[PDB]
RNA sequence: AGCAAAAGCAGG
């Protein structure tokens, strides 16, 4: 288990274990497990901005020429 | 910035008529052209000159098999005569430890006589591979009952085990000084090993094995969707393909093949020094029913410290087996068949009631052939790539562009087949079958002699259509094939029936 | 009832049905035991073959040199590297003579580049030899090895940051007598290619153990094989650096030059093949004589500076690899002999075939490792050996044959295809027996055995087959269709993308390349456990996907690795997924998703922990 | 453990009954260590008969 | 004993 490596920062924002209580981050940065990601998808900061399609608004033309 | 000391090298390397980089340098900018070189060929001996030929009809004439003792399995694993004891269809939420769901399915079966051996092996020692037997049945009685459900269990080391894998075998490395003294020491044992007579016996397991076995072996998900024509043409060829695979036991033998390698490569990486017990384990769905995850025989893994990956691995293999020796005593000459009583059989009318016998062989495979056996999903793939050229080679030749005509009408058009005084057709469904195994077997018995039958096979094959369709062929040297194809014909019997193929080819093609 | 692929083969045609005898979809056989008898056998036989040759012993070296060229004419059939000089030149002067132009175009690209070239390009290599450990290492560090050692040389080059100057200086300090390795230890050194032998050589039994050289020879072959890629690429005969369909076009394209028969009073043949002992009968010399003429009219130094490659291939002292391990019968003990002392024990410890192969290498040994240059280093990309056969080619002008016949085609490195045209079987006979003549005479050994020859329309040419009109492909092998093993985020990424370029590339059909994402997708989910949120299957972390399967609002917009399908297939797959999958998803998940408060910078992305 | 593994539909424990005596986060730590406890055990130990 | 081959493993 624990394939993750990432921050100490992350550990604030989240906790040690789910509801089922299988652990998202471990000590000997921390540990942090896969199923810590899936939690982050479930519930996490919700914001509507458009800036990360900088450059990755690109792609989206390339779509269009097909559709 | 030449330094002059290469100027001096270089000098040096030019030929002999020039002792200079400079004057060599000013003939060449100054050089023209002579016509030097028809005086070089008149000039020239007439007996360096290549004669073309007519590879005649009659000409090639049947490449003759090596003789000697017979033909002899070497594969890591029975492929006709295995079994499996099956888990009965459980639940979707309960994963296993394989042990568990192994020990579960020889728990299932009552049958179990007293191990008594039934082959000679003629070599080694029969009675120590009987009682390595014993202590595995020991062992898993042992541990499951009465401890605390280890995961994984590495057996004791005993004289039967230490015996069959020989950790005492090793000799060990000293400097040269010390040992020049002695006289018994030699390079190597160094030479070709001994020749092989094919017999009838690979035959029969090829045969069995391109057969269709009941279960479906194979799942398959989803991808998206489809809107373009040639996504289309794509899809409807993909499912054609593993429909009608899927259904094989060479597929089975994949399954079975990737799932034994990935647990060696899992241990021998995670676990060296520690006889290691793992079921030839794998995951089938019934047509029918749920997943049914087969226990085809045990393992004993040897120990395993890989310094290089070309590095051998020896180990112990116990698959069971219904069908009796004796009656193709030639197909193994290594196994060790230990007797365990019987199994009550159901067929149409009565009972069966035959006996069971337990081939515990030794072996030793590799890593690399463990990579290259858990990539044999590769091999499915290869065998779809090779049925796609021949359709789109036969759409350019014709441009219906028609997979359809092909996958499924019921149309004699493929001959794989040969009958006493007769040659079978068979529709795409059997050739996709037999395409498939055939690449199977060059997984499993891949050895540099097919790798050399194969080009050389490839280059006549080509000249023998280039002459079938009377396209004039020709061929300057054309025994040097015959005896470099007997040079690589030395021992293995999938090479052997290959040059038996090829022969029953020239003969009923009459080329 | 018995069974048979082979009659299958029978009635379908043969170049179609090819790739059944393509068997290659296991493991290569390698290469277990050391290669240096290979090595020693190798060498053996292109002795041998130039053994008419005289040879002279190099200063400074101790080593015998063969020079075949300006030996004899050979006396049998069979193979032997002997040729001259003047058939090149005036080879390459009927070259120069049918393309004008293309010699100083691609002496001013040459020129252009080494003035822009920079050091920084050679060290993303694989595998360079370095001297001090005396073992094959990678190239970066042969490239922090080769500068700090010259930082401790008088010279000043690796700071310069360019690249001639670099050279020059390399060869300014090894003109040194000291490092602290003598003048000669250090040529002997310098010089040295190391043995290896071959693995994965599909389609033999026995290996052919191909050497490789080290960098300081690298850079040389790099101007060299640059001027031979430009030229080349202004060629229309060349095979190597043409490529894709692109080359699929020129095969085509050539045997439709010379198939098209007007006033066809006259029977024509095609030959194919594979010019054997290519690596053996060929020769420095050649390259060199090649060199010199063909950057006539140019500045000096340039004409130096890309001379030198032929040079140290002409002389040149490859090792012989690890050794042997002797072994006790009866007293069962073992040890490995490094044959560096090889020309210093008995012949009686060894096997026979082992033996006279050692007495016929003994005296070649100085140092210990063997010292030869008849031939050229085997497995290198030259390619300026094809800009040498192509010419032969080239002669079949009918201007310059100045007879009826006349042949043309293609040649790679060890493939060649001639199309040939005479007025009867004789005179096909005449004109073939004068080219096989002609293309020994400039020392290329067309071998007799492993070669054939039929009417016009189907022939073979590196595996890229040519029915009459059908151009069927097996150039290499799929390769793993498996996952990368770096993250969830760009695994995929890269799989798709190696996808694309093998089907873009190479013959990977859509049938199979869907099927190729179908067990891609299938591995991704079982490394990653992370199978479809709506299904059955339990693992670890199939909680969050069960739950976050039901949280969303955009059920099929999701991405693979958390729950999400894979909606890739053979239209779109040089896109990533999260642009396939962005506006089908909503701003809760988009959300969570695109935030630099995520540790993961993409937040499926991630670095795993060292082991 | 199979059978609760089977289930999911677990929220945040909170309580939902004032006990009126005792101490309710009490109890409501006591089924978080269960769970925890429970998951712990099974997905990373030897599979102990009794916990 | 075995693997597999014109040489190596069978632990260092």
């Amino acid at each position: 288990k624990y394939p993750i490596t990432a921050d100490k920062r992350i550990t604030e924002m989240v906790p040690e274990r789910n509801e089922q209580g299988q652990t998202l981050w471990s000590k000997m940065r921390v540990m942090v497990s896969p199923l810590a990601v899936t939690w982050w998808n479930r519930n996490g900061p919700m914001t509507s901005t458009v800036h990360y399609p900088k450059v990755y608004k690109t792609y989206f033309e390339k779509v269009e020429r097909l559709k | 910035e030449i330094t002059g000391t290469m100027r001096r090298l270089a000098d040096q390397s030019l030929p002999p008529n020039f002792s200079c980089l400079e004057n060599f340098r000013a003939y060449v900018d100054g050089f023209e052209p002579n016509g030097y070189i028809e005086g070089k060929l008149s000039q020239m001996s007439k007996e360096v000159n290549a004669k073309i030929e007519p590879f005649l009809k009659t000409t090639p004439r049947p490449i003759r098999l090596p003789d000697g003792p017979p033909c002899f399995q070497r594969s890591k694993f029975l492929l006709m005569d295995a079994l499996k004891l099956s888990i009965e269809d459980p639940s979707h939420e309960g994963e296993g430890i394989p042990l568990y769901d192994a020990i579960k399915c020889m728990r299932t079966f009552f049958g179990w006589k007293e191990p008594y051996i039934v082959k000679p092996h003629e070599k080694g020692i029969n009675p120590n591979y009987l009682l390595s037997w014993k202590q595995v049945l020991a062992e898993l009685q042992d541990i499951e009952n009465e401890e605390k459900i280890p995961r994984t269990k590495n057996m004791k080391k005993t004289s039967q085990l230490k015996w069959a894998l020989g950790e005492n075998m090793a000799p060990e490395k000293v400097d040269f000084d010390n040992c020049r003294d002695v006289s018994d020491l030699k390079q190597y044992d160094s030479d070709e090993p001994e020749l092989r007579s094919l017999s009838s016996w690979i035959q029969n397991e090829f045969n069995k094995a391109c057969e269709l076995t009941d279960s479906t072996w194979i799942e398959l998900d989803e991808i998206g969707e489809d809107v373009a024509p040639i996504e289309y043409i794509a899809s409807m060829r993909r499912n054609y393909f593993t429909a009608e695979v899927s259904h094989c036991r060479a597929t089975e033998y994949i399954m079975k093949g990737v799932y034994i390698n990935t647990a060696l490569l899992n241990a021998s990486c995670a676990a060296m020094d520690d006889f290691q017990l793992i079921p030839m384990i794998s995951k089938c769905r019934t047509k029918e029913g749920r997943r049914k995850t087969n226990l085809y025989g045990f393992i004993i893994k040897g120990r395993s410290h890989l310094r290089n990956d070309t590095d051998v691995v020896n180990f112990v293999s116990m698959e069971f087996s219904l069908t009796d020796p004796r009656l193709e005593p030639h197909k193994w000459e290594k196994y060790c068949v230990l007797e365990i009583g019987d199994m009550l059989l159901r067929s149409a009318i009565g009972q069966m009631s035959r006996p069971m016998f337990l081939y515990v062989r030794t072996n030793g495979t590799s890593k690399i052939k463990m990579k290259w056996g858990m990539e044999m999903r590769r091999c499915l793939l290869q065998s779809l790539q090779q049925i796609e050229s021949m359709i789109e080679a036969e759409s350019s030749v014709k441009e219906k562009d028609m997979t359809k005509e092909f996958f499924e009408n019921k149309s004699e058009t493929w001959p794989i087949g040969e009958s006493p005084k007769g040659v079978e057709d068979g529709s795409i469904g059997k050739v996709c079958r037999t395409l498939l195994a055939k690449s199977v077997f060059n997984s499993l018995y891949a050895s540099p002699q097919l790798e050399g039958f194969s080009a050389e096979s490839r280059k006549l094959l080509l000249v023998v259509q280039a002459l079938r369709d009377n396209l004039e062929p020709g061929t300057f040297d054309l025994e040097g094939l015959y005896e470099a194809i007997e040079e690589c014909l030395i021992n293995d019997p999938w090479v052997l029936l290959n040059a038996s193929w090829f022969n029953s080819f020239l003969t009923h093609a009459l080329r | 009832m018995d069974v048979n692929p082979t009659l299958l083969f029978l009635k379908v045609p043969a170049q179609n049905a090819i790739s059944t005898t393509f068997p290659y979809t296991g493991d290569p056989p390698y290469s277990h035991g050391t290669g240096t008898g290979y090595t020693m056998d190798t060498v053996n036989r292109t002795h041998q073959y130039s053994e008419k040759g005289k040879w002279t012993t190099n200063t400074e070296t101790g080593a015998p040199q063969l020079n075949p060229i300006d030996g004899p004419l050979p006396e049998d059939n069979e193979p032997s590297g002997y040729a001259q000089t003047d058939c090149v030149l005036e080879a390459m002067a009927f070259l120069e003579e049918s393309h004008p132009g293309i010699f100083e175009n691609s002496c001013l690209e040459t020129m252009e580049v080494v003035q822009q070239t920079r050091v920084d390009r050679l060290t993303q290599g694989r595998q360079t030899y370095d001297w001090t450990l005396n073992r094959n290492q990678p190239a970066a560090t042969a490239l922090a090895n080769t500068i700090e050692v010259f930082r401790s040389n008088g010279l000043t080059a690796n700071e310069s940051g360019r690249l001639i100057d670099f050279l020059k200086d390399v060869m300014e300090s090894m003109d040194k007598e000291e490092m602290r390795v003598n003048k000669r230890s250090y040529l002997i050194r310098a010089l040295t290619l190391n043995t290896m032998t071959k693995d994965a050589e599909r389609g033999k039994l026995k290996r052919r153990a191909i050497a490789t050289p080290g960098m300081q020879i690298r850079g040389f072959v790099y101007f060299v094989e640059t001027l031979a890629r430009s030229i080349c690429e202004k060629l229309e005969q060349s095979g190597l650096p043409v490529g894709g369909n692109e080359k699929k076009a020129k095969l085509a394209n050539v045997v439709r030059k010379m198939m098209t028969n007007s006033q066809d009073t006259e029977l024509s043949f095609t030959i194919t093949g594979d010019n054997t002992k290519w690596n053996e009968n060929q020769n420095p010399r050649m390259f060199l004589a090649m060199i010199t003429y063909i950057t006539k009219n140019q500045p000096e130094w340039f004409r130096n500076v890309l001379s030198i490659a032929p040079i140290m291939f002409s002389n040149k002292m490859a090792r012989l690899g690890k050794g042997y391990m002797f072994e006790s019968k009866s007293m069962k003990l073992r040890t490995q002999i490094p044959a560096e002392m090889l020309a210093s024990i008995d012949l009686k410890y060894f096997n026979e075939s082992t033996r006279k192969k050692i007495e016929k290498i003994r005296p070649l040994l100085i140092d210990g490792t063997a010292s030869l240059s008849p031939g050229m280093m085997m497995g290198m990309f030259n390619m300026l050996s094809t800009v040498l056969g192509v010419s032969i080619l080239n002669l079949g002008q009918k201007r310059y044959t100045k007879t009826t016949y006349w042949w043309d085609g293609l040649q790679s490195s060890d493939d060649f295809a001639l199309i040939v045209n005479a007025p009867n079987h004789e005179g096909i006979q005449a004109g073939v027996d004068r080219f096989y003549r002609t293309c020994k005479l400039v020392g290329i050994n067309m071998s007799k055995k492993k070669s054939y020859i039929n009417r016009t329309g189907t022939f073979e040419f590196t595996s890229f087959f040519y029915r009459y009109g059908f151009v069927a492909n097996f150039s290499m092998e799929l390769p793993s269709f498996g996952v990368s093993g770096i993250n969830e985020s760009a695994d995929m990424s890269i799989g798709v993308t190696v996808i694309k370029n093998n089907m873009i590339n190479n013959d990977l059909g859509p049938a199979t390349a869907q099927m190729a994402l179908q067990l891609f997708i299938k591995d991704y989910r079982y490394t990653y456990r992370c199978h479809r949120g709506d299904t059955q299957i339990q693992t670890r972390r199939s909680f969050e996907l069960k739950k976050l399967w039901e949280q969303t609002r955009s059920k099929a917009g999701l991405l693979v690795s958390d729950g999400g399908p894979n909606l890739y297939n053979i239209r779109n797959l040089h896109i990533p997924e999260v642009c396939l999958k962005w506006e089908l998803m909503d701003e809760d998940y988009q959300g969570r998703l695109c935030n630099p408060l995520n540790p993961f910078v993409t937040t499926h992305s991630w670095i795993p922990k060292r082991n």
